[PDB]
């Protein structure tokens, strides 16, 4: 969507309506192949009946048609977990840490750089701790990249 | 004076496709008849200020 | 803000003092989905201005237009 | 139209080299192709046109309907919709309120005013007052936030 | 080669004698200058910019004939015609639609051509000689009835006051040097005259009427 | 004369609900998509 | 309730809006001219009913160019609801309503006539911020020709 | 001092959401009529100000517009003048400006 960062004031607008389309259209795919089977479409899903009731038949043809989109819309569970996944990955890159401590000459005086920081982690900080931060942010892009594929 | 003056809230519109919250949501919203109540500052949509409900998605800078 | 009264030393606005600071925002998919610039044209004037038209239809009626 | 030649060198021939005056040729047999369209869509183009200069009447009308209805009082013009609740209307008019109420810490610069110095040495001694400790504000009528 | 080269071409004429003719083939100056600004065909007179309309019209038409060629969505819908499960059939007219939306491009480009642009806060911005404005100066305003009520109203009295204020000129012309300064005076002035002096009586000082 | 040549308004679309001009936009940056997309396949069956 | 009343007050034909009566009246009449188009498309259908039973079932009828037949039932259907619509306000409602329009300011001309709703008015601070009429900008006042009485 | 101080009067309410920062909520704000409510409300007073409340609206008129002028004196002269010689202080008890 790169290209698209100058044709308005949202950057993801193409995506943000194209994941409308996507879902009022994959929801009409349903519909339309119902109603290509007819007025006989209870026995392409369920098959033939059982009773010779029909109320009762009536109940087995309404789950049979509701497991029919339940197939369907259930899957974007799918998506809503692609999103969760993808946003804790942007949350934990842009809360990243980044100091004074790793600029080079840096003029932000004001920024921490003229007090007294202590803290109460474990010592040996670039052997110990700051590994353990990469450690974990590998363990969430892996962790991304094997569930948004 | 004149920052007293700024502060008085500007009238900005409601409808929005930019917030996808709001693209989705105002596709069942009802438009009802606004009834002129004999005032020229009627909030009939949302105020221009980075503190107001609807308008805090925006960026104020 | 200069022609308003308010003289300016320095330069933009990442604040060396003690004042909060807005950085642009981060052009990454998590914030744009937050967030979303300003747009100027949708600040409007109130429709209630409209209603000044009364006077007008009750002027033409009054005068025989 | 003729082109005057300086002749400072001699055109090579056309029928040994004639690959050298041809694009001219079909430079202008490209336009004359176009012209063609220009022409043959007189008739389309002015059905448009002449359906505009129609439905300009149509528009004159409805414009007229819009603006003041049916008996000049005022048409659909005079309407205006709105999305909001009822909560969210009476929280838009307290948060003009606040606003009104909203003001900035230490006012204005005190060094620009008329000092009590001054005023002594020109022949009035101001007296100095209390604090009004006693008074709340509040906002106006809605008619004026 | 165009006919509005050829246009040139026409009136240049005379020209084309002086610095091909003449100029071209001389030495010195004179001849660098006529060989230099030569008149003839152009070389690389060609027009980029209407070539690129050309390729990307070409280009954009092909698009047009494909999106638009598409198969029926009511044909399908009875099962006679060449479809009988056409499960995205409900798509078949969105590039048609997009295509024919795609007129209206040019015609609502940019803010001021999708409304009416004087209620919106940048025209305030553009008429303030793009300058930043608050966000509310679109509220702050004083009344345009006012603003040329009052024009016409001060105007209108200006005439009337400036008929009183020929009878009152007349009038105090005819008073007495003790009326005209005692009248209209503090109570506590004493008159004493002075000395009478000869001072014209002239209402405009330029010759207006 | 009828009202609903009364669509054709956009100097008072902020009355009734001010949606027109954003939606446009998506559409024509929908149209341009959709033409480097198709262009791009119906064209590359030439080599 | 935006309707433009027509009433006739002995030999003039005066006019009104139904914004200047009450609310508790607007209702009533709201949903006089509501059941118009109940009786108007319902009379439609028995128009459309007898005369396809006559222009079928009578052997005279029957006889005829289907363009002829057409045109009996197409006339006959709109002639039921026309009829089915005198039948409902010359019954009692034409006069219900001209009861309802009692106290009504009406007028001798249509376009003297002024909708409540598109009239101006002010916050009156002298009163306590009610709205009215009397803005800053009134001359003479309004002036209508009478009351009605039924 | 910091550029984004502001000082309120009346009590606010702030969002507790990450990302966000704003006003959610008025303490004890009650929600009056609907605009619909407030419609017929004030139609029903202009409806009785059209029918019974425009005779010997002239007068009061002239005497309103009188009583906006700047000085004491030309207020005298405006009634005396144009409102066929009444009193200042009787037309204020009519116009409602006397205690
Ligand atoms: C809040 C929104 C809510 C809604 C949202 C969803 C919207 C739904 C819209 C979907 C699409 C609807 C459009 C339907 C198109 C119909 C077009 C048509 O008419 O074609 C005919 C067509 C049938 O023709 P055919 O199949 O092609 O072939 C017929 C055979 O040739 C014929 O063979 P045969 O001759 O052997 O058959 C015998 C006969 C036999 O039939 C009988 O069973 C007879 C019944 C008994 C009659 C009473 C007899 C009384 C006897 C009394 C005796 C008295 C006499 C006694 C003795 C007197 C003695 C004097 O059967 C028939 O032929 C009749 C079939 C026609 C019935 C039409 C059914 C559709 C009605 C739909 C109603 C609502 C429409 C609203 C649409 C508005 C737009 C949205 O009808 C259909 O195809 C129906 C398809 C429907 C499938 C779509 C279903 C979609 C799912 C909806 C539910 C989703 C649930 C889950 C939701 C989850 C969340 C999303
Ligand atoms: C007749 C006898 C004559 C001799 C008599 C005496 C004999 C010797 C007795 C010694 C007496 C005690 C010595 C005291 C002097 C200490 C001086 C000093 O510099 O200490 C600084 C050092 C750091 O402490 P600090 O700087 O003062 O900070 C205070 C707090 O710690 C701060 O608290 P914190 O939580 O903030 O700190 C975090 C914590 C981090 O958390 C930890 O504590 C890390 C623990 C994880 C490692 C644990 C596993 C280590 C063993 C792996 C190998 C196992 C092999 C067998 C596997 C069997 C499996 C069942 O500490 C660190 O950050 C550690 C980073 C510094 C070291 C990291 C890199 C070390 C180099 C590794 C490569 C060495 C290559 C070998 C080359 C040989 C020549 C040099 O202190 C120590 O680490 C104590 C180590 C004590 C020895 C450990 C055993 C080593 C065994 C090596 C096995 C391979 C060789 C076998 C040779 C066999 C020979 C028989
Ligand atoms: C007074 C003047 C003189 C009068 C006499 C002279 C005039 C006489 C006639 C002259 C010619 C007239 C042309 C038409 C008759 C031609 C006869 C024929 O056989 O043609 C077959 C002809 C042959 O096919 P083709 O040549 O191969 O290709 C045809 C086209 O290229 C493309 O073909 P296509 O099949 O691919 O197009 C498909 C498209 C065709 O485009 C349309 O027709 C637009 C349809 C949009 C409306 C859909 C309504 C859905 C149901 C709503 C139900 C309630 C309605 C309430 C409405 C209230 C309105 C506020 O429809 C769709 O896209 C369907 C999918 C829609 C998306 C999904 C929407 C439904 C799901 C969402 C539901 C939401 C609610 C759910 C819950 C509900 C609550 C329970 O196909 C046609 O249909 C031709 C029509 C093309 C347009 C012609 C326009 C000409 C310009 C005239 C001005 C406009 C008039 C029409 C305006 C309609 C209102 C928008
Ligand atoms: C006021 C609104 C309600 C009006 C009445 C109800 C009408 C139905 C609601 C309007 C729907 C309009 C939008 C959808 C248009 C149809 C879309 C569609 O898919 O149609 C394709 C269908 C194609 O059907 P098909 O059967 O030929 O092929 C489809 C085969 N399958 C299903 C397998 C794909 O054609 C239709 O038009 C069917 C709808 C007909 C509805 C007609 C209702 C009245 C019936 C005639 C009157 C009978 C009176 C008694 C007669 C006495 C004897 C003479
Ligand atoms: C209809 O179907 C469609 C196509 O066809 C298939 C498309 O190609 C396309 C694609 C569109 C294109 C490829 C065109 C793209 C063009 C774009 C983006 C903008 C083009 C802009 C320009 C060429 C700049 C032109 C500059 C100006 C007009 C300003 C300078 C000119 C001036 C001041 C002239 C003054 C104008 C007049 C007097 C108007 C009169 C008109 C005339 C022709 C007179 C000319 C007079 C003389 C003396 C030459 C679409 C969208 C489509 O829908
Ligand atoms: C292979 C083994 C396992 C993987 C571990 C490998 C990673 C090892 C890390 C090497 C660190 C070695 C030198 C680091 C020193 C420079 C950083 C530093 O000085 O710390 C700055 C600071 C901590 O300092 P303070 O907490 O303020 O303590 C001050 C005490 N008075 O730490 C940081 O800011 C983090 C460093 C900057 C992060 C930059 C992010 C870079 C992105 C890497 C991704 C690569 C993308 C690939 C495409």
């Amino acid at each position: 969507h790169g290209w698209t960062s100058m044709l308005s004031h949202a950057v993801l607008l193409l995506s943000c309506y194209s994941i409308i389309i996507m879902f009022l259209f994959i929801l009409g795919m349903p519909t339309l192949l119902l109603y290509d089977f007819g007025i006989f479409f209870l026995a392409y899903l369920k098959g033939a009946g059982k009773y010779i009731s029909s109320v009762a038949e009536m109940m087995f043809d309404y789950t049979a048609c509701l497991v029919f989109y339940i197939r369907i819309l259930a899957q974007w569970i799918r998506v809503v977990l692609m999103v969760v996944t993808f946003i804790s990955l942007s949350h934990y890159v842009s809360d990243f840490d980044i100091t004074n401590s790793a600029l080079i000459g840096s003029e932000n005086q004001s920024d921490s750089m003229n007090e007294l920081n202590t803290n109460f982690s474990m010592t040996y900080y670039i052997l110990t701790v700051l590994p353990g931060k990469f450690i974990y942010w590998i363990y969430e892009i892996l962790h991304t990249f094997f569930v948004v594929c | 004076a004149t920052r007293w003056y700024g502060r008085q809230p500007g009238h900005l519109l409601r409808a929005d496709t930019y917030w996808i919250p709001n693209l989705v949501s105002q596709r069942f919203a009802k438009h009802q008849p606004a009834h002129w109540d004999g005032t020229q500052n009627m909030p009939i949509f949302r105020l221009a200020d980075p503190k107001h409900k609807d308008s805090y998605m925006v960026q104020f800078r | 803000t200069l022609r308003a009264g308010k003289n300016i030393e320095g330069s933009g606005q990442v604040h060396f003092g003690y004042h909060d600071q807005k950085w642009g925002m981060p052009a990454i998919p998590m914030f744009q989905l937050m967030y979303y610039e300003l747009p100027g044209n949708s600040i409007v004037v109130n429709p209630c201005r409209n209603q000044n038209y009364r006077l007008y239809f009750e002027m033409r009626k009054k005068l025989g237009i | 139209p003729k082109i005057v030649n300086p002749q400072l060198w001699p055109n090579p021939n056309k029928l040994r080299f004639a690959d050298l005056y041809k694009y001219q040729g079909v430079e202008m047999k490209k336009i004359n192709d176009s012209i063609k369209n220009y022409k043959a869509a007189k008739f389309y183009i002015g059905g448009i046109l002449g359906g505009c200069l129609v439905f300009k009447f149509f528009i004159d009308a409805a414009v007229d309907k819009y603006i003041f209805g049916e008996n000049g009082n005022g048409g659909k013009f005079l309407e205006m919709q709105t999305i909001n609740s009822n909560y969210d209307y009476y929280y838009n008019r307290q948060f003009q309120r606040m606003r009104y109420l909203t003001e900035d810490p230490a006012g204005d610069d005190p060094l620009q005013k008329t000092k009590d110095e001054h005023l002594v040495d020109l022949g009035f001694i101001p007296k100095v007052f209390g604090a009004n400790v006693e008074v709340r504000k509040r906002a106006p009528h809605d008619k004026y936030l | 080669m165009n006919p509005i080269q050829k246009a040139w071409l026409k009136i240049l004429e005379p020209v084309s004698y002086v610095i091909n003719e003449k100029m071209a083939k001389r030495t010195g100056i004179i001849g660098k200058l006529g060989r230099f600004f030569a008149i003839g065909p152009r070389e690389y007179g060609v027009h980029p910019i209407n070539r690129m309309f050309i390729f990307m019209n070409r280009k954009y038409m092909a698009f047009q004939a494909v999106a638009l060629h598409r198969y029926s969505f009511v044909k399908s819908l009875t099962h006679n015609g060449f479809h009988m499960l056409r499960v995205f059939r409900h798509f078949a007219f969105v590039l048609p639609a997009t295509v024919l939306a795609g007129l209206g491009l040019f015609v609502y480009w940019g803010d001021d051509n999708k409304c009416y642009s004087p209620d919106r806060f940048p025209y305030l911005k553009k008429r303030a000689g793009d300058m930043a404005l608050p966000l509310n100066s679109l509220n702050q305003r004083t009344s345009a009835h006012y603003i040329e009520i009052n024009a016409i109203y001060g105007a209108e009295m200006m005439k009337r006051y400036h008929k009183v204020w020929e009878n009152i000129i007349e009038e105090r012309s005819k008073a007495t040097d003790q009326e005209k300064k005692t009248r209209y005076a503090h109570p506590s002035y004493q008159y004493s005259p002075l000395p009478v002096v000869s001072i014209p009586n002239v209402l405009n000082p330029l010759n207006l009427q | 004369i009828l009202d609903y040549l009364f669509l054709l308004d956009l100097n008072d679309d902020l009355t009734r609900k001010a949606v027109f001009e954003q939606v446009i936009i998506f559409i024509f940056i929908y149209c341009t998509m959709n033409f480097l997309a198709w262009s791009t396949v119906v064209e590359l069956i030439w080599p | 309730s935006n309707i433009f009343l027509e009433l006739q007050d002995g030999d003039k034909t005066v006019y009104t809006h139904t914004s200047l009566i009450e609310e508790s009246k607007q209702e009533q009449i709201q949903a006089i001219y509501d059941k118009v188009p109940q009786w108007t498309n319902g009379g439609r259908f028995l128009g459309f009913w007898l005369s396809m039973e006559a222009v079928n079932r009578v052997q005279s009828v029957a006889k005829l160019p289907i363009y002829y037949r057409a045109g009996i039932v197409a006339t006959s259907t709109l002639l039921g609801g026309l009829v089915s619509s005198l039948v409902f306000w010359k019954s009692g409602n034409e006069n219900q309503v001209a009861k309802l329009a009692n106290g009504a300011p009406v007028y001798l001309k249509k376009w003297e006539v002024p909708e409540l709703s598109k009239l101006y008015f002010f916050l009156d601070d002298d009163n306590n911020f009610k709205p009215s009429l009397n803005h800053h900008a009134v001359t003479q006042g309004r002036q209508y020709y009478k009351i009605y009485q039924h | 001092m910091q550029n984004t101080t502001n000082i309120v009067h009346v009590p606010v309410h702030m969002g507790h959401t990450h990302y966000f920062d704003y006003i959610d909520s008025f303490p004890k704000l009650k929600e009056g009529p609907t605009l619909e409510e407030n419609h017929i409300t004030n139609q029903k007073i202009l409806r009785e100000q059209l029918i019974s409340g425009q005779q010997g609206l002239e007068q009061n008129l002239c005497l309103r517009n009188c009583f906006k002028l700047s000085q004491k004196r030309y207020i005298e002269f405006c009634l005396d003048r144009k409102c066929g010689g009444a009193d200042f202080q009787r037309a204020a008890t009519i116009l409602g400006y006397t205690k």
